[PDB]
């Protein structure tokens, strides 16, 4: 009845829900391309169920108040590290930014409150995607922030609200999605790991986020860490609306290399990238000729430190997509951290997907403890290395 | 991406 960590912990579990659902099972070798199952042509126009005393609603994330008890319901409620010491902590105007890209649709905003309180316990959410999965664009949704209360956990209550998306995404025509969890579901497209680059190493220990390395001090470990006060990067500058065109084009042919990865329109590149303080950062290379060559992006996710008498957030950067071709991968990424330094981030995060294990070592990242495993939905395909996933959720 | 990770 409790989730897994690992591939062969996992191959030992029952999954009640997931073996009803159209995705591969966790024993079996895929080797083919395509649905699971056909396109259905008539969709249930009823809700599902939920326990007696709640009801769903759509939120609107237009309305102040109703996103401030989204941001709580999440802040009290949604992902811990596995020793339950730090939270999540996404932001309003974040959730705004991840929840209402182009093409948003409201009833894909999926609220569980309580009737008599109108307390919000619970919540899940679409938005659409064009996704390019070997050598098939489709239209999908990119399903995030699933979301129960403590107090309604281990009720049945998590596969209500996925099968109510996928109603609700059926009802549009959209028969795919992608997700990412920490915990082993059936069945993993691609398993990234994260990487965390110390920025504030003194904090970062003082809170047992991080650990001194065997035989180092602190103050070995301070110089270690230490960076440059500014990047080194030639014509690096914030990412400005005339360069939408050419940061599109650059991420749209940088892309074609991986195996999982979105097709953005233009319109989409300027919402995904456009600079919104705490929100995300882009930064291009404006060369001797004018010409952007190269961008970094990251964004800003903080996460709450529970329990803990004096610090009680850790500023988190989380490496979002770098594109290069006139700069070395190594040199912006280098920038990319001293631009977190100047900004006040404690921790730069990273996965192990796209090129980023050429430089997680040599940049003095740290393995971490959290797997982030790709899935989706109602499509069969050959797994792949975390190298060839090309796709960054919020 | 729903998943909290912390160096191991
Ligand atoms: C065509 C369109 C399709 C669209 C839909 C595509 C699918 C989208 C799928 C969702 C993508 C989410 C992507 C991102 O948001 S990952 C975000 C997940 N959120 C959190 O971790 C926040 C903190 N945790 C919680 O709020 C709850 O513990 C959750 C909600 C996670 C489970 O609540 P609870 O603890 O009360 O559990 P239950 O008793 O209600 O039900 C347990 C059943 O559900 C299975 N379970 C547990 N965790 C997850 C999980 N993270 N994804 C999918 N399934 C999960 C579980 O193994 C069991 O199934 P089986 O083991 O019996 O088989």
């Amino acid at each position: 009845q409790g989730p897994a960590k690992t591939m062969e912990e996992a191959s030992k579990r029952s999954y009640q829900f997931w073996d009803t659902q159209p995705v591969p099972k966790l024993g079996e070798v895929v080797n083919t391309h395509g649905p699971v199952e056909p396109d259905k042509d008539n969709i249930r126009q009823e809700p599902y169920t939920l326990p007696q005393g709640f009801t769903w609603d759509a939120l609107d994330l237009g309305d102040r108040g109703v996103l401030k008890e989204l941001y709580t319901l999440l802040n009290e409620n949604y992902v811990e590290d596995d020793d339950n010491m730090f939270r999540f902590d996404y932001s309003p105007e974040f959730l705004l930014w991840a929840l209402r890209p182009p093409g948003w649709l409201p009833q894909w905003h999926c609220g569980v409150r309580v009737v008599s309180s109108r307390k919000l316990v619970g919540f899940i959410s679409a938005i659409p995607a064009n996704i390019h999965i070997y050598d098939t664009e489709k239209k999908m949704v990119e399903i995030n922030f699933l979301c129960v209360h403590k107090k309604l956990r281990s009720k049945r209550v998590a596969p209500v609200l996925i099968r109510e998306i996928t109603r609700r995404v059926h009802l549009e025509g959209i028969f795919q999605a992608v997700y990412t969890a920490g915990v082993v579901l059936p069945k993993p497209v691609g398993t990234c790991r994260y990487w965390h680059r110390s920025l504030n190493p003194r904090k970062l220990i003082e809170v047992k986020f991080s650990h001194l390395s065997r035989n180092m001090t602190m103050q070995r470990t301070m110089k270690l860490y230490r960076l440059p006060e500014t990047p080194k990067t030639a014509g690096l500058r914030p990412m400005e609306t005339k360069d939408i065109p050419v940061v599109h084009q650059l991420l749209t042919r940088y892309l074609k290399q991986f195996h999982l990865t979105p097709v953005m329109s233009q319109e989409e590149v300027e919402h995904w990238f456009y600079p919104q303080e705490n929100i995300i950062d882009t930064f291009v290379v404006e060369n001797a000729n004018g010409e952007v060559t190269d961008f970094l992006s990251f964004y800003t996710l903080p996460s709450t430190i529970m329990n803990h008498p004096t610090h009680k957030s850790l500023k988190a950067a989380y490496s979002f997509y770098n594109v290069h071709t006139q700069t070395p991968l190594l040199d912006l990424m280098s920038d990319a951290l001293v631009l977190a330094k100047m900004k006040g981030f404690d921790v730069f995060n990273a996965l192990d997907l796209m090129e980023n294990k050429t430089f997680l070592e040599k940049l003095k990242f740290g393995i971490g403890d959290g797997n982030l495993q790709y899935y989706l939905y109602n499509w069969k395909c050959p797994s792949m290395g975390a190298e060839k996933v090309g796709l960054v959720l919020q | 991406g729903a998943s909290f990770s912390k160096p191991r």
